[PDB]
């Protein structure tokens, strides 16, 4: 379920 | 299903046809190709009195304005069950992300896809530039003859009288033949590009050998398109005046790779030549609703619900590339 | 109706007639050339006793002073109701907009224009260095000939004699008649150019192939000529002391096409030979109440209102370039 | 009539022979040139014992010191009657003003002047360094033969014996020629500029074409100089070890134009070879009653009240340009 919504490891702007 | 914008390559590196002798682009709201519609050669000389002005001018008219675009949609899928083209070591844990293996296998897709017409388009190229004949052909498809109108003497043959294998290997010139061949082409040729083993007979003389510069002697920017596709043409060097440059492309069939290019072929013309690149309509109601009948190509990411429920990359296109003046070059089979 | 500045181009690429040898512009306020206003050469040795000195010295008014430019005004219209010319996608919808689709085609139309006023330029400019005389005519318009005052000897003739297709393929070495027709030419000649078939018999003798330098051997600007205007002068290479290139430069005329340069002819003289660009009256009530009265060009557009209610492109000129030595170039006409 | 300091060019333009070669200016206060006044080269060993030291050393005493400089002072009128050279649509507006055209035109009249004298300075340049001897000549003038002291050595030719043209066109190498020719040249040669046939006839050697290095290797700034009078000398490239370089520059005399260089010359020597540029006496009442009687130029704008009442522009110079060592370079008439 973690397919369909992604979150990198990276600072919250970059991030976003 | 992702958007239009995911389109994104800046990858344009056609093999010098496309890019170099058929700039000439005409992407039309209309199904075929009205070559009385295209302005192309404008008449172009005369004047009026100084009393007064004359007439209007049109277009003027083109004798023959009907063939059929080759409109080509083929497609893919970007089935998230591949591991896909792991560039060395750029985190695989977004490949293990079903979103970043999608999107940069929609752009795999995609890029193939391109690449593909391409290719199809650089064999559509390849006839048109060695006999003004162009097949537009497939299975339930009639083939359409497209002729731009390469006349006898552009077709005249090398192996006809005496053939460069039957001459002396040492002291006959072939550059003799050169100008017999480029006077009747309607203009100066400046690239001398062969297939291998033509160059290899080409230059099996002599005289060829000590009369061509090996060196970069850099006149114009075809180095530059050589370092660019530094894939299949291959700039030999100077033959003094002319440029030498040999293309050994080839495309992978069905089952099997073969080069583009025949046997032992040649074109001589200018490297500014003027080429059309007439469009067709693309039959997507996305284009149509979006107004993008009348362009170049047209992708789509896109989810089928029922029997075939699944999620595809769709690419579109209809070129009709031709040559405005078939007897810019003359075609020559080799010995 | 857009403003006069919108005339940009930064295109001057005539083929090497008006930019090399016919540099010498004189736009003037008044209608007619007034070959005794031209300073051209000017007297030049004389100098006075050291105690004071002399009279004054004047344009050393020149015989003939009284030709009619050729005040060519074309037009078109550049009506929103074609697709243009479309760079390959750079974004059709300001094409879509009437502004840009209107702007950039009053660019296609003017430049149009100037080619064509280019164009009609060069071929006065061929018959002027190819027989001294031009032909200032048109219809409602008597036939002026302008003669700079070619002499005999700049127009003997190869076919006079013994004939270069009448000698032998292989011995005979034309260097001897390429003297003979430099002698009497007021100069030094350091271009060879031909017209195709013309260099095709010169370079049929053998001495001619195995005495020319294939090489670059980059003599002067030349080379960045021919690369600039890699279209119909084409830079065959040295022939040692001299440079060999030929001119295969087409006109379209109203119905057909065919080439500026006659079957078999040359002109032998210097690349600094000094060329006049007298240019008449611009009769525009815009241009006399701005002063450009004496300029080269004058484009604008503008809007018709009543029976023909549209909106056109108006370029205006009136060009007389000639020669300041016929003499310089002496005219043969080939075998 | 304009002040004197209306005299600004900053177009210093000559063809590398008196700014590269002859940089060693002279004008005097006095008529002629005093070689005796002139040190020159300093007698430059000798030192004196740990006791006490020597006699006085002095400017020692050349044996020739009188030769007339060449006093050239021409003119010109500045009439504000012509249509002037305008530059592409700076506002001619200022034009039909009389005081920027007189202005400008001052400006172009002057500039011919000093470009004159250039070009006379340049042939006496080339008689200099192409036979040691100079005509100091004119009429209603006696001509002196102003001689350097070129030896014969430095005077030997090319056709004595065997021919470059009489000569295997692919297996021989001038090389041997060009240090025989080289070591009679007290000194290192750097430079084989050639008039243009002259380089024809050395490059149909194969050697040389082979031996030559196209490429920059930029050796010195002689490539900046060739970049800035990319006019009429040409950098061949490197034969490896020395430059090669053409002139083919022309001067254009009274009724016809010509190049500098005879058919087939070279002069081997350095680039380095000391030029004296002596000038003499300046005979206006002007240059003497402000202190020019001693500099290189002198222009003025002057108006004749009487019968001649018009306005003027007066350059007056006195050059006497010789070279320090006449057997410095080897004077070579070629095949």
């Amino acid at each position: 379920q973690l397919r369909s919504w992604n979150p990198p490891s990276e600072s919250v702007d970059a991030a976003l | 299903a992702q958007l239009l914008a995911a389109n994104e390559q800046k990858f344009k590196f056609d093999p010098l046809f496309l890019r170099l002798f058929f700039r000439e682009s005409y992407p039309f709201t209309t199904e075929k190709v009205y070559l009385s519609q295209i302005p192309g050669l404008v008449n172009m000389a005369l004047y009026v009195s100084p009393i007064v002005s004359g007439e209007v001018i049109r277009s003027r008219g083109g004798s023959t304005s009907e063939f059929t675009p080759g409109y080509v949609k083929p497609k893919h899928e970007v089935n998230p069950q591949m591991t896909l083209r792991r560039l060395p070591d750029e985190d695989p844990q977004n490949l293990a992300d079903p979103a970043y293996r999608r999107r940069r296998i929609i752009m795999q897709n995609m890029r193939d896809e391109e690449l593909a017409i391409a290719q199809v388009e650089e064999m559509q190229a390849v006839s048109a530039v060695l006999k003004g004949k162009y097949t537009m052909t497939g299975e339930a498809f009639d083939p359409v003859e497209v002729d731009m109108g390469r006349s006898e003497e552009n077709n005249i043959t090398q192996s006809g009288g005496t053939e460069w294998s039957k001459r002396d290997k040492s002291t006959y010139d072939p550059t003799d033949d050169i100008e017999a061949y480029a006077l009747n082409a309607s203009g100066v040729v400046n690239i001398i590009v062969f297939d291998p083993k033509g160059w290899a007979l080409f230059r099996s003389f002599k005289a060829v050998k000590e009369k061509l510069d090996t060196r970069r002697g850099s006149n114009s920017e075809l180095e530059t398109a050589v370092k660019d596709l530094g894939k299949a043409v291959s700039y030999k060097g100077m033959y003094g005046d002319v440029a030498i440059v040999v293309y050994s492309g080839q495309y992978v069939e069905n089952g099997v790779k073969k080069n583009f290019l025949p046997d032992n072929t040649m074109v001589l013309g200018n490297t500014q030549a003027r080429g059309l690149r007439t469009y067709g309509c693309i039959q997507d109601a996305d284009a149509q609703r979006e107004g993008i009948n009348a362009s170049a190509r047209y992708p789509k990411n896109w989810v089928t619900t029922g029997d075939p429920a699944r999620e595809f990359t769709m690419i579109q296109s209809a070129p009709l590339m031709l040559l405005a003046d078939p007897d810019e070059f003359v075609s020559v089979q080799l010995a």
